[PDB]
RNA sequence: CGCUAUUAUUGGGCCUAAAGCGUCCGUAGCCGGGCCCGUAAGUCCCUGGCGAAAUCCCACGGCUCAACCGUGGGGCUUGCUGG
RNA sequence: UCCUGGCUGUAAAGGAUGCGGGCUAGGUGUCGGGCGAGCUUCGAGCUCGCCCGGUGCCGGAGGGAAGCCGUUAAGCCCGCCGCC
């Protein structure tokens, strides 16, 4: 077997030179004040984290699934990202 | 009961039909004789003829075409869009007169005669294009592809098709309300035929 | 709106289709569409009130 | 030669829907037929199916109203549980509930919502949309 | 604004043209599923003013092709060319010419002539909401040797699909798509037919009175 | 590894581009018409005993936050077995 | 090269198109069998129509990169074997 090592938390982006992309984060990095472009990308990842936690769980039945639920509801709350009476879309 | 003694249908010669057929007109069709000729019914050639002058007069009169590239189909067609304030087309039909509007005699009607669905396959297909209902007269060997009325008649005798336009004209004239009665129509069915 | 419905079969008509619609030859109070398929294929319809099944 | 003939059934009825036919005659009958008609019934796909009698076989009858797009027997005949219908849905049907899978379990014939709601699976037989 | 500039240098040719000039059809959808021929872009430039503003004209493809004459070659330009309402009309044409300018122009004018409108819903799985953002289920499109299907994907998933497709789908007005496809899909007219028809095809799928309020359909503009 | 539906169960192709045996009869094997009764082996549901920990997902708490560690809840363990 | 009795086992051995089964418009020829009408020089004869099976030419939807195929599919389904 192959031991554990530590993983990336940040993803870069499938091709490099696309001029839409380039601009939209040309303007974000300026606009923010940001050093480099893993800031970003960490950022949205942690979008995606959320957004993919979101899609598996909708329509999942049984007593973990609403759990998580609420689960992710409240930590959105408490970060700040969302207001109390929320829901999953 | 008719619109005309039968004798006289006979003897015009609309039940005659030619030696070859097509499944979708074994309705129409009647009989085989011992000669390989089919023949065609009567009754529903009347009930049909009825339909289509209802039809037809439920329209405004100047925007009706009538076509016949035939040779004994051009008198009578001329002498329906005189009777009936139509427009006929006898002799060509030039590709673009209803798809080109650059042409010098361009229209856009709303509903088709036929007398031929196939040697008038290029004012059928574009009928098809703008999208109208299609009137045609149908024999043994004809299909009912784009066609939305059907008449079983002898598509080629002279008499056939005077005897059909006359009676298609009076019908049409009747329902329109611009006579009292069958009767006051005082044409002879001798003036739509071709001359000689 | 209102999307039409052919009369021989139960399709809906499609924008640039090759259809057509008029009004009953025989009584005049239903008003018939056909869609393309039925048009090149002939196959027949029936009125809704009277049933005059033309071509 | 004649191996299934409910797959021949749901061809016939493709076929004859996409060319615009109003009545359908179905020569080899039988009860696994009779059932899938009635689902399809229940579900509104079709109209007033009868079974007709000659010595043989039976026939059956089946009106058609312009509701099918597509229809067809599923090969092999998978076994399914209560937990994994997602799978096949996203496999044989274009949207989340859209169409009906069409199972066999010890309680009879039934759609798969049925099923799902009884909390019990079987073998998939065929789907219709 | 403009609409008494483009209205008033206008003749119609055709009867439809005289009919919108009147003022007897008014609204967009009124001449899509009769079976009308609209031979005048004119037409669209009255009933759907918004095809006209450059952001929503993209233009696809440019190719030079080459005729063998024993004195030369004689050069043609071909341009594939894109147009449409962002709200459910969508137009595709293409032009021919002697020079560029020439073709581009014939071009968005038969891209004009060829307008059509979708559906739209949400259909997904993942989303399941009723808002018309996507295509509400799967459909299929072909054109010579290319092959596209298209399935509903979750809101801020935007458009996984080739450029041709990604700027047909946005002139569309859909924003969430899956995509699969077959064939030579580096010749972008059959790519760009092939889109086009599956964006059409989404008419020709049977429905039930319970299944618009269950994805949201939407047929031409929304709200 | 993916790009590659260029190894294709999902999911490819064999007139002309690579590709139907020269044609037939048949062994194993795979696929198999309609109704009725039975059994309950496959299949389905409920439950008992097992599938070490670390690793994976989530929330809370302790090192400035984090990476890391801890408490708990789930999966993984391609499954075996008693009713 | 022909006859008798044996070996070899190959070809553009080509419909360059593996075999079985159900379905998706038809038209017009020809071959065999059967049925029904009319002619007859009374012929196992002539003509017309229908059902089944073989073999050809056209062709609409539909299919395909196209040429083209198109109920004798190169179309949609249920199967097995050979090959790239
Ligand atoms: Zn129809
Ligand atoms: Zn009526
Ligand atoms: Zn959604």
């Amino acid at each position: 077997g192959d031991p554990k090592r530590q993983r990336k938390k940040y993803e870069t982006p499938s091709h490099p030179w696309i001029k839409e992309r380039l601009d939209r984060e040309r303007v974000l990095k300026r606009n923010y004040a940001l050093k480099n472009k893993k800031e970003l990308w960490r950022h949205e990842t942690q979008l995606k984290e959320f957004r993919r936690r979101a899609r598996r769980l909708l329509a999942a039945r049984g007593k973990q699934a609403e759990i998580e639920r609420q689960q992710l509801l409240q930590r959105l709350y408490r970060l700040g990202l969302l207001p109390a009476d929320a829901v999953l879309d | 009961e008719y619109l005309v003694p039968l004798d006289q249908y006979l003897a015009a010669g609309v039940h005659i039909g030619t030696q070859q057929k097509t499944k979708d007109m074994k309705k129409f069709i009647y009989r085989v004789r011992q000669d390989g000729l089919y023949v065609l019914d009567v009754r529903k050639t009347d009930e049909r003829l009825r339909v289509a002058g209802k039809f037809l007069a439920k329209f405004d009169p100047e925007s009706i075409l009538a076509v016949s590239v035939r040779l004994y189909g051009q008198r009578p067609v001329k002498k329906f869009g005189e009777v009936t304030g139509a427009k006929a087309i006898p002799g060509r039909f030039l590709p673009g007169t209803m798809t080109n509007p650059q042409v010098k005699n361009f229209i856009e009607p709303d509903v088709l005669i036929v007398t031929d669905p196939r040697a008038d396959h290029q004012a059928l297909k574009e009928a098809v294009e703008i999208g109208i209902p299609i009137v045609a007269l149908v024999d043994t060997e004809n299909f009912l592809s784009y066609v939305d009325i059907a008449i079983p008649t002898n598509n080629k005798g002279r008499k056939a098709l005077a005897l059909i336009y006359w009676i298609l004209a009076r019908e049409v004239l009747y329902n329109r309300k611009e006579i009292e009665s069958r009767e006051d129509f005082k044409i002879p069915v001798e003036d739509f035929e071709m001359r000689i | 709106f209102e999307v039409p419905v052919c009369t021989s079969c139960g399709k809906e008509i499609t924008p640039r289709e090759h259809a057509t619609h008029f009004v009953c030859p025989n009584c005049g109070e239903a008003i018939i569409w056909r869609c393309e398929s039925c048009r090149v294929l002939s196959v027949p319809y029936k009125c809704p009130k009277c049933g005059w099944e033309g071509p | 030669t004649l191996l299934d003939p409910l797959a021949n059934a749901l061809s016939h009825i493709t076929n004859s829907e996409r060319v615009g036919k109003k009545e359908v005659y179905i020569k080899p009958a039988s009860k696994l037929i009779g059932e899938v008609l009635r689902v399809m019934l229940e579900n509104g796909y079709i109209g007033e199916f009868e079974l007709i009698d000659d010595g043989r076989a039976g026939i059956y009858r089946v009106q058609l109203i312009g509701k099918i797009n597509k229809a067809g027997a599923i090969k092999p005949r998978f076994p399914v549980k209560a937990r994994d219908y997602e799978k096949w849905e996203k496999r044989f049907l274009p949207a989340f509930e859209f169409g009906i899978l069409i199972v066999s379990t010890s309680q009879g014939v039934m759609t798969h919502k049925e099923a799902l709601e009884k909390g019990i699976g079987g073998r998939l037989i065929a789907y219709v949309y | 604004e403009i609409a008494q500039r483009v209205l008033e240098e206008w003749e119609p040719k055709t009867k439809l043209g005289r009919l919108v000039k009147e003022g007897q059809i008014t609204d967009i959808h009124e001449i899509f599923r009769k079976g009308y021929q609209i031979k005048e872009p004119e037409i669209v430039d009255v009933l759907l003013p918004e095809v006209n503003l450059r952001e929503n004209q993209e233009v696809l493809d440019i190719a030079l092709t080459v005729r063998m004459t024993d004195s030369g070659r004689r050069i043609r330009f071909r341009v594939l060319a894109a147009v449409g309402n962002r709200d459910g009309y969508v137009g595709l044409g293409i032009g021919h010419g002697r020079e560029v300018g020439i073709a581009i122009r014939k071009a968005i004018n038969y891209a004009k002539m060829n307008i059509i409108e979708i559906k739209r819903g949400c259909g997904s799985w993942e989303c399941r909401c009723r808002r018309p953002h996507s295509i509400p289920f799967a459909v299929e499109g072909k054109e010579g040797s290319v092959r596209v299907k298209l399935m509903p994907g979750p809101r801020g998933l935007g458009l996984v699909i080739g450029d041709v497709g990604k700027k047909i789908l946005t002139l569309a007005g859909v924003q969430d798509v899956w995509s699969q496809t077959l064939g030579e899909t580096r010749t972008t007219v059959n790519f760009a037919k092939a889109v086009f028809n599956a964006l059409y095809n989404t008419n020709r799928v049977a429905i039930k009175p319970e299944d618009i309020e269950r994805y949201g359909i939407v047929v031409g503009r929304a709200m």
